[PDB]
């Protein structure tokens, strides 16, 4: 989930996360 | 008089679907004809000023390719951007090219996020999208009755453009939007044995329609472990996201087509492995005009860039930014036709979208969005011969699937198995 | 014979700790503090160049900060950047500017990374990163005997800087590095109301040393339904990761100091849940020379600025640049002392790094990395009067908890509760 980059492209969706939006 | 058609690409790395060694020839090509066709924009005479994505270390990279594209725009001041083809390296270069109002145009970045149009205006993409694909496996599951549960397995090489990931983000997004069923998803890293016990684990324990973006020996090990660990067609089904078929042949020779083949005697146990797999790849274009356009490519690479192309589905980047390249001529033409500039680049952006065109690649239509609705094959194993071949066809535009050469879609219980076990995974 | 400073940060939006109506006079007073010291730089006549970092919308920009550093370059050609402070507007300017061979001095840019120096060579951050966090976390978890596992829950406003993730990533990735505990993370979205049945049920089902990064009112209202749901401090503790103490006052008068105070009826209810609750932020500093600065930089600000800048913890952030610019300042006396030029970017960069220094903010280390060690402050409420104190502190450089006061940390049960529970979370 973390240290892929800093550029907003790659927080579209998350997909490595947990998370509950997207 | 002239139009200054501004390129960022890799310039000297030969590596990518979208490498200059392979899209300056089809662009070429593409300008050639432009002269020849007194209907589009007569008179004027298109320059390209090139620069490079590519870094020091000659990888397409996300700070080579924005600085090249200030450069080219306060150098030339040009109509159109084409190119970048990476994701990283399109992203911000598009940012730049929307603030400044001018059109973009590239057979690469698939990713989700420039689809989002509001922000990278005036950016039309007559490549594939990996939102399509989503759109390809939404038809698939309504034509196969998986309404429930998927698992998706995806690994990249540190450091590259994450191909998997941007593939399986746009898979998941779009069909989670469509189908709203549980898509399920693991990252691995295909050199770490560590994770082939776990993937394993969550294979028979996640999904049953199981989809993996990853090299294709990748697909093979996973493979030839879930047959060693009993996992058969009768209730797995595994599709491997080979978008540019580089675990298959190219379709103009090289007859037949077998992935599971690989020379150290594991090629029988892998073929009865692969009779659970069935791969997922873009569509070669059918009509003759792609053909000719593939031995013209040939010839003018080999000439004026001392590259040699080979056949296959990467070859469909080239055609796209050549075709592409027409479309947005004609759009020029057009909107000159109606009293605007060159530098209309909404007016000209329009012509371009919701529509369709006559290309190399045959039939393309670009969708409401600015995006070149992708056509995808399914492969499937001859359970005699065991080669694999084309089944089932999708049209992007019109979302069908179509059985091809009157094939069928092999499994072992004559029917697919279900989206979801028994008595539940448990 | 004069020194030219490049500066991109937000020049109009004042809502950022490290705005230029907020930054700028603390970089004034630190240019002039250089003109007042033979020591420094003497004749050089040091000026500066701006460029907002932010949008036509207002807010920081992936795209108008890259787009401002390029023409800052070109246009002066300076010796070292100042900001960007956001981290989707630092990341591309730093790697601009190490592609440029240029300096880079921030007090913001915290996230992870930023600290590949790798690839962002010649950044210095002279303001709080969050690794540091997960310094401090390691060693909190390390005095308190937590050494299995904990969950980490973060919200973040859509297309906002992401403040939240960065700091969660830092302190993810910091703290499985140096402890390999288990460390659970789930997003949510503060305002919407699913999420909370998620939150509470994976509150009770992931950990019991919890972390929470999240505006106040949703900490406050996660608290009242953990209360409500049964969850104390003897079996639960919640650490709000507030590291500017929005949910507090400031250090200089408002005592005292009740984040769980709200004036809508459930104050009461709210005291009994923050029982459980602790509060994490960064340190403020005790030197007078802060206070000095604090009353400077108010009258500059309010004087050649027009902003009123007010008490708070984000004063840190101009404290930070006025300092890093002064080790800059000295740097490059330092290399000019021994024939070097003021554009040796790595000869400055190295002259500032591995290196100790006395500011405004009192003493400050620049790690060998190019970060400065962020010390910490933890929040506790006493049971008697509810209000919150600083009972522990963290100095980044040696890595030391000290009580604060003689103050003890408020457990019900006399001591920590463990990171696991009795018969497993079962
Ligand atoms: C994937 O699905 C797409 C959507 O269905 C297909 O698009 C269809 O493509 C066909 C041609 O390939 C196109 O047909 C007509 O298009 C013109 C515009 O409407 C029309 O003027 C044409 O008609 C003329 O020519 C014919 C002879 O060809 C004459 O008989 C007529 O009298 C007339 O003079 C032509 O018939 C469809 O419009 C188009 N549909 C849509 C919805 O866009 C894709 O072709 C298909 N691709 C593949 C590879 O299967
Ligand atoms: C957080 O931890 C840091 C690491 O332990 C602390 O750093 C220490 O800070 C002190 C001063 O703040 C510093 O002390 C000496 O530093 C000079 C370099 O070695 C030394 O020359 C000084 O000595 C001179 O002055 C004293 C009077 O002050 C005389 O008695 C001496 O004879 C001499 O003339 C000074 O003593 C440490 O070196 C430094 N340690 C490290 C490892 O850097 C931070 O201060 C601490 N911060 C807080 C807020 O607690
Ligand atoms: C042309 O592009 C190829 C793909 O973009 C590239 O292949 C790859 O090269 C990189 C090196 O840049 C390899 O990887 C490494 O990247 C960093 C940078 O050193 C390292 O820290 C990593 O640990 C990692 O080893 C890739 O593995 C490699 N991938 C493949 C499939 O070959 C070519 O090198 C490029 N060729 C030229 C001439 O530019
Ligand atoms: C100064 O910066 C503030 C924070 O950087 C900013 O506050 C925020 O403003 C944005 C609008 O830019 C709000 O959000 C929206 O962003 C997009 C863009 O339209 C929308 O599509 C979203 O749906 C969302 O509504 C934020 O909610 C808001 N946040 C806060 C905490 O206020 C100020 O507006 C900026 N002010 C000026 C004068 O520039
Ligand atoms: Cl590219
Ligand atoms: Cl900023």
């Amino acid at each position: 989930c973390f240290g892929g980059r800093m550029d907003r492209i790659g927080a579209q969706s998350g997909l490595g996360c947990n998370s509950f939006r997207y | 008089s002239d139009l200054t058609v501004a390129v960022v690409l890799p310039l000297t790395n030969t590596s990518y679907p979208w490498s200059w060694a392979r899209v300056g020839p089809a662009v070429e090509l593409a300008l050639a004809r432009v002269k020849a066709r007194p209907d589009l924009l007569p008179g004027w005479t298109v320059r390209m000023v090139l620069g490079s994505s590519e870094n020091a270390a000659g990888v397409c990279s996300d700070t080579a390719a924005p600085l090249a594209a200030v450069d080219l725009k306060w150098e030339h001041s040009p109509a159109v951007f084409l190119g970048p083809g990476c994701v990283y390296s399109a992203a911000p270069v598009g940012r730049f090219t929307a603030h400044w109002r001018v059109p973009l145009l590239t057979a690469g970045a698939p990713a989700l996020g420039i689809g989002v149009k509001d922000e990278y205006a005036l950016t039309t993409r007559t490549g594939p999208s990996h939102v399509k694909l989503g759109d390809f496996v939404t038809a698939l599951h309504r034509r196969l009755g998986w309404e429930h549960q998927a698992l998706v397995l995806y690994a990249d090489r540190l450091g590259d453009d994450r191909p998997c990931f941007f593939i399986v983000e746009g898979l998941y997004m779009r069909v989670r939007e469509r189908l709203n069923i549980t898509v399920n998803h693991q990252e691995f890293v295909e050199g770490d044995p560590d994770h082939y016990p776990k993937l394993l684990r969550a294979v028979r324990r996640k999904g049953r329609v199981i989809y993996i973006c990853s090299s294709p020996d990748a697909f093979r090990n996973l493979m030839l472990l879930a047959l060693n660990a009993g996992l058969t067609g009768e209730d797995y089904v595994f599709f491997h996201l080979d978008v540019f078929g580089q675990s298959l042949k190219s379709a103009q020779g090289l007859v037949p087509q077998k992935p599971w083949e690989r020379g150290d005697g594991q090629d029988r146990s892998a073929r009865q492995a692969f009779q659970a797999a069935k791969i997922i790849t873009y569509k070669e274009p059918d009509n003759p005009e792609y053909l000719e356009f593939l031995k013209q490519l040939k010839l003018l690479a080999d000439k004026k860039f001392n590259f040699t192309v080979e056949d296959g589905l990467k070859n469909i980047i080239p055609a796209s930014f050549h075709d592409g390249l027409l479309l947005y001529v004609q759009a020029v033409t057009e909107t000159l036709a109606q009293g605007g500039t060159v530098t209309d680049g909404e007016n000209i952006t329009q012509r371009m979208w919701n529509r369709s065109f006559q290309g190399v690649t045959g039939y393309l239509k670009i969708d409401r969005n600015g995006d070149r609705d992708t056509d995808f094959s399914l492969w499937d194993m001859d359970p005699e011969t065991g080669a694999f071949r084309v089944v089932l066809n999708y049209n992007g535009t019109s979302q069908e699937l179509m059985a091809v050469s009157e094939h069928k879609l092999y499994w072992p219980l004559g029917y697919p198995p279900p989206d979801v076990p028994k008595c539940g995974f448990d």
